[PDB]
RNA sequence: CCGGCCGGGAACUCAAAGGAGACUGCCAGUGAUAAACUGGAGGAAGGUGGGGAUGACGUCAAGUCAUCAUGGCCCUUACGACCAGGGCUACACACGUGCUACAAUGGCGCAUACAAAGAGAAGCGACCUCGCGAGAGCAAGCGGACCUCAUAAAGUGCGUCGUAGUCCGGAUUGGAGUCUGCAACUCGACUCCAUGAAGUCGGAAUCGCUAGUAAUCGUGGAUCAGAAUGCCACGGUGAAUAC
C-alpha cells in the first residue's frame, strides 16, 4: 500500500513548504551579478530536503509514482477508472 | 605552397587548405583568412609569396600543430597521472564522457573481437 | 564543466580541511562526501573518500586543481 | 476483459456525467481529490442505506450534493438531524459550505448499482450465487423492463477451473449508443476470496 | 487486388511540355515527394536530348521509348516444376511503365556527375541503341523467346 | 463595451445560458450583440488502457472547454440591476472584461 | 460587380473576387509570378483559365490563406471554378466532364496509436 | 503615421451551436417476375464517401498479488522504517526496435512566402543591453482567436564544392562554458575551439505500405526541477503498382 512512501511524500512536501518561498526568490538576486563573501559562503550552507526537486508528483488514490498526470492528480489505471465511472466532469473519450 | 605536411594541400580554396593542416578548423580558418585579410574564394594553388607569409604568421600567432597535439598528450598523461576515472578509461579503452559499454561502444572498443 | 562563479564545497568537508590544517600533519580520516571542489591553496591532504563496501585512501598531489573528490575513488569492480 | 465500460462510452449522448462542474487545472486537481474523499466518505457511510448514486456540483466555494438512494428516509434520519450532521461534516472536510439533496430512485432492484450490491450482501451472507441472480432477473422483469445480464466471477464453489457463469433472458444491446444501458460492478468479500458482480440493465423505450 | 480490379491514379500532366507520359516519366524518376526538383531534371535532361539531337523530337522520342519498351513481358505463373516464363499479351500501360522504370534505373547506375547528364546520356544511347535499360530489354527477349512453350 | 466571457464542459447548457442572457437583454428591447463563437480548447489524453504491458491498446480523451463572450455595449439599467440570478446554473465559469 | 468563388484544397481557404476587366491577377498583394510563378504547380491556375480560353477578359484577386503552395494552387483553382459556377451552367457542365468542380476529400490521415505513421505499422522479427 | 489604420451590412476565410444534405435516390442493362450486380445524369463526396471509437460466445491456467483490493502462507526486538554513499547507466559477447549517414536527388554562405495542431502562473516569457556562443536584471503582454513559445523546414534563386573516404557523415577524444537543481566523477542537454574511426548502399534471411498511402521535411504535447533518436499528435511536398 506504499504508506512509507507517501508518509515520507508528504513530510519532503510539509518540510519544502516550511523551508521555501521564504528568502528562495531571493537566491539568484544574491548570487548573480548585478549590473569569496560571506554572502555567498552563507549562501552555500542549504539544507538538501528543502528543495522541490526532493518531490516526485505521486497519485493521490494511489501513490503510484510513474504515470502521473498534472491535471487529475491521478495515476493513468485510476484516471481511466474515473472517466469510465463518470467522475471526472468533460472528459468523453475521444473518438476522432 | 604547404607549410609543415605530407600532402599538397594546392588546387582547392584555402578554407579546405586550412582545414587540411592538422589543429585548424573551418571556423578557425575563416578567422586566420579575416585576419590575414585573404578572400575565401581564391585558390592557395598560385597564390603570391607575402600572402603566404601572411597565412604562416597567422598560423603562428596561434599555437601550432604538433605543439597542440603534445599539449593533447601531456593533458592525457596528467590524467593518468592523477589515475581518476578519466584516467582508468583511457587506459581501459572505455568512454571516457559517460556513455553506455552494453552495446555500442565500437569506437572505443575498436573492431569487434570474439 | 561546473559553474564557473562558485564552487561547491561541503561545510563539513570545510570545517574537516580546516581542522586538519589547525592540526597539521594527521592520519586519514574516512569521509563519506564525494561532491567535492579541490583547491591549490589546499592541494596536501590525506582525506579519504568512501565507495561503498571498500574504504580507499586518497593523496592529492600538486596537478589536480579542479577535480571531484569521487574520480580517484572506483565505485565498480571489473575483473 | 475485452469490453469497453458502456457508461464511459455512453457518457456523450446517453448517459449523463457523475459530476457536471467545471473548474481549471490548479483546483482541478484538488477538486478530484476532495469529491473522491467526499464520494468515499458518504458511500462508506450510507452503505447502510444502500444509495445508488453521488452526484457533485460546485460553485468552487460551495458544494452541493445530491444523492439517489432507494430509502430517502434512512438518509435524512429524524427531522433532518442526521442529514445536517452529515452535510457538516461533508462541509468540514471539504472546506467549503455544503448543500444536501435527496432524490428518490424508484424501482430499487431495477437501479443497476443496487442489484450488485445486493448480490454482494447476499454473497456476504453466503445463500447460493445462483439462486441470487435468478432472484435478481425474475425481480427486475416482474417490476421493470425487459432486459439485464448479471456476471458473478471469481471462487464459484472453489473449482480449479476457473468458470464465469452469466444469466441470458431479454437483450442487452451493448454496441448500440442510443439504448440506455445502465452498468455497475461490485466485489464481495468472503473467506475464500473476492467475488466481482457486473450488471447491464435498461431503463425504458426510447 | 482480389475481389475487383483498382485502377492507377490519376495524374496532371506536367506545365511545359502537357504531356502525361512525361508527367509519369516525372513521377517515375520521383523520390521523397520532390516533384519539382524531379521535373527540373526531367526539363533540363529533355533540352539537352533536344540539343544533342536536333531532329523532330516528339519521333526521336517515340523511336527511344520504342527501343526501350518491351513488347514481351516475362512471367513466372509457378504452375509446371514452380518455374515457367510464357509470352502474353502486355498492356501499354506495362510497356510505358518497364520503359521509364528501366531507364531511371540505368540512370542511377550511369557514374556521371549530375542526374541530367546520366538522363541525357540514357536518352541518347535509347536513340543510338547503346544503352544499359536497353540491353535490360534484349536480356528479357531472349528470355523470352528462350522459354517459350505455348505459342 | 464590457464584455462577458463564459466557458463550459457542457455546450448545450453554455448554450442555454447565453441563450437567457441574450433573452434578458432583449426582453425589453436593446442595441445587444449575440454570443460570438470563440475557439473551444480541447485537452487531448492517451493514457495506456492496461495495468502491466501495452504495445498498441491506449484510450483516448479529449475534454472541451467550450467559451463565448456576448459583449454588453448597452446599458440598461434594469438589465444592470437585475442580471444575476438568470440561468442558475453551476457548472458555468462567468468573467468580466472591459 | 463582383464574382465571388472560395474553393479549398485540405488545408487551404482563398477568397477569388472579379470584376470584368485586365487579364493580369494579383494573389496575397503580389502578382502570381511573384509568390509562387517560380515554384512548382503553377499551371493549376491556369487551367479552368485556359480550358475555356479566356485571358484577358476578366480581372481576378485572390486572397489565399493556410496549407502548403500546391494547396494555396488547388485552392485558388477551386475559387476560380466556384466563380465559374456563378457565371453560368454550361460551363459548369463543361468543367464537371473536365474534371475541376469537385472539391477534393483526400485530407490528410491521423497519427494512430501502435503505429509509427498514419498507416505505416512498426517492424516486427518473426520470432 | 503604408504599421490591415475607423463609422460600416458585417460581404468573405474563420471559429461554434442549430440544421439541410447522400438515402441505390432516379433512369437503362444483367438477375427468374426477388434480393442484388453494372453503367449513366444531377451533385461537394455514390454505393457501410474517408478515418476513428465500438473487439460476440469463448481459447491461451496468456499478463499484472509491482497500480489497487483480496483468500492462504511468512517477518512481525526485521522479509519493517530512517539515513549517507553506491547500483539500477557495468562489458570478452548475442538478439530486437529505432536515429544518423555512406552523397551531387547532395554539402557550405546569402536572400525568400505561407502552415496546421497545441501548451503556458512554484509558468510562457517578445523586446533593452554584450558576445562570431550555450546564454546573464526590477523588460512589457497573457492566466489565453489579443501576449509568448514561433525564425517553419524540405522547396525556390544564386556563388562554390566536380564524384575523391572527399566543403559527405558525425562517432570518439582533449581544452574554455551556459541552463537546471543543495550538489552533473560514476550519471543530463547543449553550444565556443580542435581531431575526424568505421562507413564506397550491406550475405543467408526478413519487414511495412493500395492515396493524401508509402517515402521525405519540419512542428507541438505528456511525464518533466533539468534531461527523448522513444511515445502520442499535427501539418508541407507527395509517388509507383495491383494483369
Amino acid at each position: 500500500a506504499k504508506q512509507s512512501m507517501k508518509a515520507r511524500e508528504v513530510k519532503r512536501v510539509a518540510l519544502a513548504d516550511k523551508y521555501f518561498a521564504k528568502r528562495a526568490e531571493l537566491k539568484a538576486i544574491i548570487s548573480d551579478v548585478n549590473a569569496r563573501w560571506n554572502a555567498v559562503l552563507k549562501l552555500q550552507t542549504l539544507p538538501r530536503d528543502s528543495s522541490p526537486s526532493r518531490q516526485r508528483n505521486r497519485c493521490r488514490q494511489t501513490g503510484r509514482p510513474h504515470g502521473f498526470l498534472r491535471k487529475f492528480g491521478l495515476s493513468r489505471i485510476k484516471v481511466r477508472e474515473a472517466a469510465m465511472r463518470g467522475e471526472i466532469p468533460g472528459l468523453k473519450k475521444a473518438s476522432w | 605552397a604547404r607549410i609543415a605536411g605530407i600532402n599538397i594541400p594546392d588546387h582547392k580554396h584555402a578554407v579546405i587548405a586550412l582545414t587540411s593542416i592538422y589543429g585548424v578548423g573551418k571556423t578557425r580558418s575563416k578567422a586566420i583568412l579575416a585576419a590575414a585579410g585573404i578572400a575565401e574564394d581564391v585558390k592557395i594553388s598560385e597564390l603570391s609569396e607575402g600572402q603566404i607569409d601572411t597565412l604562416r604568421d597567422e598560423v603562428a600567432k596561434f599555437v601550432v600543430e604538433g605543439d597542440l597535439r603534445r599539449e593533447i598528450s601531456m593533458s592525457i598523461k596528467r590524467l593518468m597521472d592523477l589515475g581518476c576515472y578519466r584516467g582508468l578509461r583511457h587506459r581501459r579503452g572505455l568512454p571516457v564522457r559517460g556513455q553506455r559499454t552494453k552495446t555500442n561502444a565500437r569506437t572505443r572498443k575498436g573492431p569487434r573481437k570474439p | 564543466r561546473s559553474l564557473k562563479k562558485g564552487p561547491f564545497i561541503d561545510l563539513h568537508l570545510l570545517k574537516k580541511v580546516e581542522k586538519a590544517v589547525e592540526s597539521g600533519d594527521k592520519k586519514p580520516l574516512r569521509t563519506w562526501s564525494r561532491r567535492s571542489t579541490i583547491f591549490p591553496n589546499m592541494i596536501g591532504l590525506t582525506i579519504a573518500v568512501h565507495n561503498g563496501r571498500q574504504h580507499v585512501p586518497v593523496f592529492v598531489t600538486d596537478e589536480m586543481v579542479g577535480h571531484k573528490l569521487g574520480e580517484f575513488a572506483p565505485t565498480r569492480t571489473y575483473r | 476483459g475485452q469490453k469497453v465500460h458502456p457508461n464511459g462510452i455512453r457518457l456523450g449522448i446517453v448517459k449523463p456525467w457523475n459530476s457536471t462542474w467545471f473548474a481549471n487545472t490548479k483546483e482541478f486537481a484538488d477538486n478530484l481529490d476532495s469529491d473522491f474523499k467526499v464520494r468515499q466518505y458518504l458511500t462508506k457511510e450510507l452503505a447502510k442505506a444502500s444509495v445508488s448514486r453521488i452526484v457533485i456540483e460546485r460553485p468552487a466555494k460551495s458544494i452541493r450534493v445530491t444523492i439517489h438512494t432507494a430509502r430517502p428516509g434512512i438518509v435524512i434520519g429524524k427531522k433532518g438531524e442526521d442529514v445536517e450532521k452529515l452535510r457538516k461534516v461533508v462541509a468540514d472536510i471539504a472546506g467549503v459550505p455544503a448543500q444536501i439533496n435527496i432524490a428518490e430512485v424508484r424501482k430499487p432492484e431495477l437501479d443497476a448499482k443496487l442489484v450488485a450490491d445486493s448480490i454482494t450482501s447476499q454473497l456476504e451472507r453466503r445463500v447460493m450465487f445462483r439462486r441470487a441472480m435468478k432472484r435478481a432477473v425474475q425481480n427486475a422483469m416482474r417490476l421493470g423492463a425487459k432486459g439485464i445480464k448479471v456476471e458473478v466471477s471469481g471462487r464459484l464453489g472453489g473449482a480449479e477451473i476457473a468458470r464465469t457463469e452469466w444469466y441470458r433472458e431479454g437483450r442487452v444491446p451493448l454496441h448500440t449508443l442510443r439504448a440506455d444501458i445502465d452498468y455497475n460492478t461490485s466485489e464481495a468479500h468472503t473467506t475464500y476470496g473476492v467475488i466481482g458482480v457486473k450488471v447491464w440493465i435498461f431503463k425504458g423505450e426510447i | 487486388p482480389r475481389r475487383r480490379v483498382i485502377g492507377q491514379r490519376k495524374i496532371l500532366p506536367d506545365p511545359k511540355f502537357g504531356s502525361e507520359l512525361l508527367a509519369k516519366f516525372v513521377n517515375i524518376l520521383m523520390v521523397d515527394g520532390k516533384k519539382s526538383t524531379a521535373e527540373s531534371i526531367v526539363y533540363s535532361a529533355l533540352e539537352t536530348l533536344a540539343q544533342r539531337s536536333g531532329k523532330s523530337e516528339l519521333e526521336a522520342f517515340e523511336v527511344a521509348l520504342e527501343n526501350v519498351r518491351p513488347t514481351v513481358e516475362v512471367k513466372s505463373r509457378r504452375v509446371g516444376g514452380s518455374t515457367y516464363q510464357v509470352p502474353v499479351e502486355v498492356r501499354p500501360v506495362r510497356r510505358n511503365a518497364l520503359a521509364m522504370r528501366w531507364i531511371v534505373e540505368a540512370a542511377r547506375k550511369r557514374g556521371d556527375k549530375s542526374m541530367a547528364l546520366r538522363l541525357a546520356n540514357e536518352l541518347s544511347d535509347a536513340a543510338e541503341n547503346k544503352g544499359t535499360a536497353v540491353k535490360k530489354r534484349e536480356d528479357v527477349h531472349r528470355m523470352a523467346e528462350a522459354n517459350k512453350a505455348f505459342a | 463595451r464590457i464584455r462577458i466571457r463564459l466557458k463550459a464542459f457542457d455546450h448545450r447548457l453554455i448554450d442555454q445560458a447565453t441563450a437567457e442572457i441574450v433573452e434578458t437583454a432583449k426582453r425589453t428591447g436593446a442595441q445587444v450583440r449575440g454570443p460570438i463563437p470563440l475557439p473551444t480548447r480541447k485537452e487531448r489524453f492517451t493514457v495506456l488502457i492496461s495495468p502491466h504491458v501495452n504495445k498498441d491498446a491506449r484510450d483516448q480523451y479529449e475534454i472541451r472547454t467550450h467559451l463565448r463572450l456576448v459583449d454588453i455595449v448597452e446599458p440598461t439599467e434594469k438589465t444592470v440591476d437585475a442580471l444575476m440570478r438568470l440561468d442558475l446554473a453551476a457548472g458555468v465559469d462567468v468573467q468580466i472584461s472591459l | 460587380n463582383q464574382y465571388y468563388g472560395t474553393g479549398r484544397r485540405k488545408s487551404s481557404a482563398a477568397r477569388v473576387f472579379i470584376k470584368p476587366g485586365n487579364g493580369k491577377i494579383v494573389i496575397n498583394q503580389r502578382s502570381l509570378e511573384q509568390y509562387f510563378g517560380r515554384e512548382t504547380a503553377r499551371m493549376v491556375v491556369r487551367q479552368p483559365l485556359e480550358l475555356v480560353d479566356m485571358v484577358e477578359k476578366l480581372d481576378l484577386y485572390i486572397t489565399v490563406k493556410g496549407g502548403g503552395i500546391s494547396g494555396q494552387a488547388g485552392a485558388i483553382r477551386h475559387g476560380i471554378t466556384r466563380a465559374l459556377m456563378e457565371y453560368d451552367e454550361s460551363l459548369r457542365s463543361e468543367l464537371r466532364k473536365a474534371g475541376f468542380v469537385t472539391r477534393d476529400a483526400r485530407q490528410v490521415e491521423r497519427k494512430k496509436v501502435g503505429l509509427r505513421k498514419a498507416r505505416r505499422r512498426p517492424q516486427f522479427s518473426k520470432r
